[PDB]
RNA sequence: UGCCGACAGCGCUCUGGGGAAUUCAGGAGGGGAAAGCAGAUGUGCCCCGCGGCGAGACUGGCGCACCGCCGGACGAGCUG
């Protein structure tokens, strides 16, 4: 290969900021020796032709902590001189060469999004999503991420788009169709928090497009039932649950999942007297939901594991304990 | 710039659940 | 001056953009040449820009007819969103290689701002795809799931396949290792037959003086258990296995009271009886095949089955590998898979040629005009009767 | 199914008109089975294939074995004319000529296949 | 077990094989290139299926039963050689007092006579050994090794079906006083192939760097 | 005829894969096949134990024309066992299961053809023999097949058509690596039937030469198949391989 | 295709000729290899300069197949 003059001109560029360090009594002769040593046989291995991201990764946090102990030791001798910038820098180069060497290591991607993210490198944040996002099309939780922290900053609308470019590729897994409903209701209690979107349709038009979505399924459409179900303390949030339940009555009639939201459906915001009056309703709803004729052992699975995390939930009666510890064992 | 995703409008509009999200966005 | 190119793949489709793109004068050079052949020359001229692979077999399968026909799925488009920046061609236009003229046509009226070029004109993003094509493994290694081969491999016969209608008419194959394993089976049959036959009859040899019909000797056999246990018409057996009052069982009955052989340890009958519990099994499988190959024969070659008969019909056809071999013979070529019985195995010959080829040359086959010339094969027995 | 047809313009016509030079001039094999010994002893310079039959799967077998050898067919739309082309006194599905390398027949027919092959 | 591959990821596998294959015919399956064929013919696959496994199982059973009747017909043989290489040895018998009837080296050359009289028409080598090969004990050795315990081995043989066919015993008399002949010679023919193959080897001159 | 039974001998031939069988008073040549022990097509084949697994095939002259050619000893065919070969007018796949035995499992054959039933006997060959690819289509808009096809280094073609030089030409532009290879079979009567075979052949040659083309052999199937050839020429290099 | 082989000739070669071990100096080929230093400057900010996208609004003149053209200069929001 070429390595040794390729090596050479990283460590002539990792030169004078050491050459800063030892005229300065932070680092000795010793100390600096080793320094330079380890670095030429990281770099040499790194630009070895027979490769891996994991040794990629190796450096990666090797010149990390290189950072961190110099900052520890510069905080120790009261300096305030000397920065960061360009262990940031050739951290960057290291991870430019690993990106354009390795595009197939998803798991190194999220190391650089998460090292940026960190050190506070906005912009070049989001391009480097951008890049890796049109590398891999096919990860929602590439997809998820992406949106997520655009609607962690606030632009909503960024964030709309990555969600729903997102939506448009991957058309298998109804994950970040759940992510992105769980974020537009997100982003709508946010709203109400501040306090179209007096109306809030659009996870009804998510669903709407959903219900046609190749990836169709009733147990999707009730992990949507779950999702829509947490945070229930909204305007609308009433709306949009008797819309998804007439929904999948009026598509899937017989099936145990239906039932099973039949079931848990008036304890959207349950948590006080309105928890056992909801509770006894949807016990007469489980009742009819187990004397009526559906599939009953996957019926009986989805209420134990409901009601196991039922159970989880502290602060209720023992007498309604023991009562769903009797219907429990009956099944 | 083809260094980031700029956002959708109703040009770059792909599939009918583009077209609902941008109605309703178009009405707020 | 390019700045992009798609590339479709077997496995996907891409687009890369070229830094560092090709001489357009220096394209006959030597040099030129071999820096396009070796990959250690080619890498700095293209960069990845993004990749894009298949979802499902009948997806890439619909990309192959779609792009075929030079019209696109919505999700590539969706890559030519997902890669490309938005624009109208007002001031500044994009580049795009494209190998298709259709294609390339249709990528320009769906998007303003680019000026796709097809390799059919362009030389230049010829050179660069045959690039690709060449090195078209060695820049997907660490992004690529699995390998190439066995995906071009799968994807073309299924392209193929759909092409041409494979899979709904034909059958052949089915049809003629059932013919081989019913052969198989039925010998095995006479193997097992006559092994237990002499087996059991070194115990009972009144067995083998009186009964022939060897899977009737093995069901009696695993009925009779032992020679001391004999009555005539026990429990619902010998009626429907054969005449049980007066013809067969007393018979049996008075051949084990004379019986003469040496009487059997309980583990031995225990093995007799497995061995003809396996004789019977398998020769009632001989039956359910029997009654297979019929209406699988019936389905696929009517007019043989009524001419021949579907023993001897699928006999000629096994020996001849497939229906579309037996529609390439010839009528002396039948003949090879007095002088009247020649003169009719000729004209035989001649008639189940033309139904095999009517057969094999059916979509959905019929039954009528084997039936008349069933007819015209009766009236010619008739003829030569007449004589 | 007989997708490369004879159309209608007497070019069936110069067609069974060769056949009658040929059928004189004995470099004619006739008869479906003729054919397929003409072809798969590789002798055919033509063959002409009837589509006015009783089932078309005899002539759409014929293209199968002409198709495995590359030699040229063309489909006449009628049995009885190529028949009585021939001069057989029986309608004849299926005709086939063969190569004698001195002559201008050679010549017309090398016209006729250019002319079938330009209709494929 | 599995239906079609259709019927691939339902189907339940892991009762007759480990995964990491039963995955990587899931896989093949998905990505498999097999034609698609029709239920009215998986049936008769299925059933051909049922007509081989059951035997198989018949074989196993069968093999179950001559491993009885061997134990049953020679005690001293069985014990020894292998039941299977014993039913080989008096299925080229014939009988037991056939087999009995002949010498030791004769049963070391059972079965291979077509060699064996190829090579004394021509004075070729004479073959080594019969069906001793495929018997377990000899499959030890290496060579001149697996010759001499093939001899011995024979020898052992012959004393053992002679005692099986011949010694009486009173009928309230063990499998094992029956069969401590053949002990005995297992016994000291394993201790013979021990000390055979654990033959010292040859020294030599050890050099220095200088060969010194 | 050399009659069934015939004990019989085979040696390698010159070519890497291809087998020549001598014996008694006829010999002939035969391919160790891939798929055991199974005929195609009535086609004589050949049994050895081995001291089950090994099995070759008679290959015909007068039925392949790639035959014809071995029999006339071509310079170079430039098909190794293990290589990558665009097989072009595969009409029923008897010669092109012959290449296929040739090229074995590390090779892969690309049989391509124009028609739809010689495609059903061809593809029910292609499931049989796991190296040959199936592609029924126009051979004339190679873009629909590009999709299936990468680059390879071996170009046979055997269609006979007047645009049979742009359609190889076109076929070489797309599919064939940097000093390709590439045989091809010419008939006078149907490249065009008036003229002297030999003055069509120089015609043709030219043609390929205008195509870029190094031609690098030619011979004619004389005592075979009248008035055809086989030509062998090399793409855009005067040596082979690299 | 077995050895042995006299003169009389031809062929090579001759620090004799083989065979084996072993050091080194070269060669030629095949298979594998992401094999890629086209000009290498930390992040974040806003501002300037300049550039693209980009909603919307205009306008000039032409148009005897009359169906449409071609061109300028303003411009919310986005970006480098």
């Amino acid at each position: 290969a070429w390595v040794a003059d390729k090596a050479r001109f990283y460590l002539e560029r990792a030169a004078p900021e050491l050459r800063e360090w030892e005229e300065k009594e932070i680092f000795t002769k010793d100390e600096i020796r080793n320094l330079v040593a380890k670095r030429s046989d990281f770099e040499h291995l790194v630009l070895a032709p027979g490769t891996k991201p994991t040794d990629f990764l190796n450096y990666v946090n090797w010149e990390r902590s290189l950072d961190r102990l110099r900052a520890k030791r510069c905080a120790r001798l009261n300096i305030r001189s000397v920065t960061s910038h360009a262990s940031q820098a050739r951290t960057f180069g290291i991870f430019e060469r690993a990106v354009l060497k390795h595009p197939g290591s998803i798991e190194l991607w999220l190391a650089y999004l998460e090292f940026a993210a960190q050190v506070k490198a906005t912009k070049r944040w989001r391009r480097i999503m951008t890049r890796a996002l049109r590398l891999h099309p096919m990860n929602a939780s590439l997809w998820t991420l992406a949106g997520r922290r655009a609607a962690q900053n606030g632009d909503m609308q960024r964030a709309r788009a990555h969600f729903l470019r997102g939506c448009r590729f991957c058309t298998r897994e109804p994950t970040l169709w759940l992510e992105y409903a769980r974020c537009e209701m997100d982003w709508l209690a946010r709203m109400e928090a501040k306090k179209p979107a007096l109306s809030g349709a659009i996870p009804i038009a998510v669903f709407d497009v959903a219900r046609k979505q190749p990836f169709w399924g009733p147990a999707a459409a009730e992990k949507f039932f779950d999702v829509f179900a947490k945070f229930g303390h909204l305007s609308c949030h009433e709306r949009i649950i008797s819309h998804v339940v007439t929904t999948m009555q009026e598509l899937f009639p017989n099936h145990p999942c239906t039932w099973s939201v039949h079931i848990r459906q008036p304890l959207v915001g349950v948590d006080t007297p309105a928890f056992p009056k909801a509770l006894r309703e949807s016990l007469a709803r489980l009742k009819a939901a187990l004397q009526s004729t559906t599939d009953r052992k996957a019926l009986a699975t989805k209420m134990v594991a409901w009601m196991d995390g039922i159970l989880a939930i502290e602060k209720l009666d023992a007498a309604i304990r023991t009562v769903l510890e009797h219907t429990k064992r009956s099944l | 710039d083809a260094s980031e995703l700029q956002p959708i409008t109703q040009k770059t509009s792909g599939t009918e659940l583009e077209q609902t999200i941008l109605a309703i966005m178009e009405e707020s | 001056v390019v700045n992009f190119l798609l590339f479709e793949s077997a496995v996907g489709f891409s687009l890369f953009e070229v830094v560092h793109q090709a001489d357009t004068v220096g394209l006959e050079l030597p040099e030129v040449k071999d820096a396009m052949k070796t990959l250690d020359k080619f890498g700095k001229m293209v960069k990845l820009r993004s990749f894009n692979p298949w979802t499902s077999a009948a997806q890439g399968l619909e990309a192959i007819n779609l792009i075929s026909e030079g019209i696109m799925p919505e999700y590539l488009k969706s890559a030519l969103e997902m890669n490309l920046p938005q624009t109208s061609g007002k001031k500044s236009k994009v580049v795009l290689g494209v190998a298709d003229k259709k294609l390339a046509g249709e990528i320009t009226a769906a998007f303003p701002g680019v000026q796709c070029e097809a390799a059919d004109t362009s030389e230049v993003v010829a050179a660069l795809l045959r690039g690709i094509r060449t090195h078209a493994n060695k820049l997907h290694k660490s992004l690529q799931e699995g390998d190439i081969g066995r995906a071009q491999l799968g994807l073309g016969h299924a392209y193929s396949r759909a092409k041409v209608k494979f899979s709904v008419h034909k059958n052949d194959n089915h049809i003629i290792q059932g013919i081989a394993t019913l052969d198989a089976l039925d010998k095995s049959i006479n193997q097992g037959a006559m092994r237990v036959r002499e087996w059991y009859g070194w115990h009972f040899p009144e067995l083998i003086r009186i009964v022939s019909d060897n899977i009737t000797y093995a069901k009696v056999v695993l009925a009779i258990g032992n020679k001391s246990s004999l009555t005539d018409e026990s429990v619902d057996d010998l009626a429907n296995v054969l005449n049980q009052d007066q013809d067969k069982a007393l018979a049996i009955i008075q051949a084990a009271k004379v019986s003469m052989g040496q009487d059997i340890s309980e583990v031995d009958l225990q093995m007799v009886r497995d061995l003809a519990s396996n004789v019977t099994s398998m020769a009632d499988y001989r039956r359910i095949l029997a009654e297979s190959l019929d209406k699988k024969m019936s389905e696929v070659a009517p007019n043989l089955q009524v001419i021949l008969g579907t023993p001897v019909a699928a006999r000629l056809i096994a020996h001849a590998g497939s229906l579309t071999n037996l529609a390439k013979y010839p009528a002396s070529t039948l003949q090879i898979l007095p002088k009247v019985k020649g003169r009719i195995s000729r004209y035989l010959a001649n008639k189940c040629s033309i139904a095999s080829r009517i057969d094999n040359f059916s979509e959905k086959p019929t039954r009528h005009f084997g039936e008349v010339l069933r007819q015209q094969l009766e009236q010619r027995l008739e003829w030569y009767a007449k004589g | 199914a007989a997708w490369p047809k004879a159309e209608d313009p007497a070019l069936v016509q110069e067609l069974l008109d060769c056949v009658q030079q040929a059928s004189h001039y004995r470099q004619l094999k006739k008869g479906a089975n003729e054919t397929t010994k003409s072809v798969n002893r590789g002798t055919s310079e033509l063959v002409i294939l009837a589509a006015d039959t009783q089932p078309l799967s005899i002539v759409l077998h014929i293209p199968l074995i002409c198709e495995e050898k590359n030699v040229p067919y063309v489909y006449v739309p009628s049995k009885v004319a190529l028949g009585r082309a021939c001069g057989v006194s029986r309608a004849v599905i299926a005709v086939s000529l063969t190569s004698n390398e001195a002559s201008d027949l050679n010549s017309k027919i090398r016209a006729l296949r250019d002319k079938v092959e330009r209709l494929a | 077990a599995l239906g079609l591959r259709t019927n691939a990821p339902n189907a339940d596998l892991s009762e007759i094989l480990p995964p990491e294959i039963e995955a990587a015919v899931k896989a093949a399956a998905d990505i498999s290139m097999g034609t698609e064929i029709s239920t009215e013919d998986y049936e008769n696959i299925k059933l051909l299926a049922v007509q081989v496994v059951e035997r198989s199982e018949y074989r196993r059973q069968l093999a179950e039963y001559l491993q009885n009747r061997m134990k049953a017909i020679s005690p001293n043989m069985t014990e020894l050689i292998g039941a299977l290489v014993g039913a080989r040895l008096i299925a080229h018998s014939g009988s037991l007092v056939n087999l009995a009837k002949n010498p030791g080296s004769t049963i070391q050359i059972l079965g291979a006579e077509k060699a064996l009289f190829r090579a004394l028409k021509t004075k070729h080598a004479t073959p080594k050994y019969g069906i001793i090969y495929h018997a377990s004990l000899v499959g030890q050795a290496s060579g001149p090794n697996k010759g001499k315990i093939a001899r011995q081995l024979a020898a052992k043989i012959a004393l053992s079906v002679r005692t099986d066919a011949f010694e009486d015993f009173p009928e309230n008399a063990d499998d094992e006083t029956r069969a401590a002949v053949g002990i005995q010679a297992r016994a000291k023919l394993e201790n013979n192939l021990r000390l055979l193959e654990g033959k010292p080897l040859n020294k030599g001159v050890a050099l220095g760097p200088n060969g010194i | 005829g050399a009659k069934a039974g015939k004990k019989v001998i085979v040696e390698p031939h010159r070519h890497k894969g291809v087998f020549v069988a001598r014996g008694g008073k006829e010999d002939l040549l035969c391919t160790a096949n891939l798929v055991p022990g199974e005929s195609v097509y009535g086609e004589k084949r050949i049994s050895v134990e081995t001291p089950t697994k090994t099995e070759y095939r008679i290959w015909n002259p007068f039925r392949s024309k790639l035959a014809a050619g071995i029999l006339g000893g071509l310079e170079t065919i430039y098909m190794k066992p293990g290589s990558k070969v665009l097989y072009l007018g595969a009409a029923s796949g008897t010669s092109v299961s012959h290449v296929a035995d040739i090229v074995g499992p590390t090779g892969a054959v690309y049989a391509v053809e124009f028609s739809h039933r010689s495609g059903r006997d061809l593809i029910n060959m292609a499931t049989r023999r796991t190296n040959v690819i199936p592609i029924v289509e126009d051979a004339r808009k190679p873009m629909a097949y590009r999709m299936l096809v990468p680059m390879v280094d071996v170009i046979f073609a055997d269609v006979a058509q007047p645009d049979q030089a742009r359609i190889v030409g076109i076929n070489a532009r797309l599919f064939l690596k940097q000093g390709g290879g590439l045989l091809i079979s010419i008939k006078a009567s149907c490249i065009d039937s008036t003229a002297p075979p030999e003055q069509v052949f120089a015609s043709e040659v030219q043609k390929l030469r205008e195509d870029k083309f190094f031609p690098k052999e030619q011979l004619t199937l004389e005592p075979y198949e009248r008035d055809h050839a086989m030509v062998s020429c090399v793409y855009l290099q005067k040596e082979f391989e690299g």
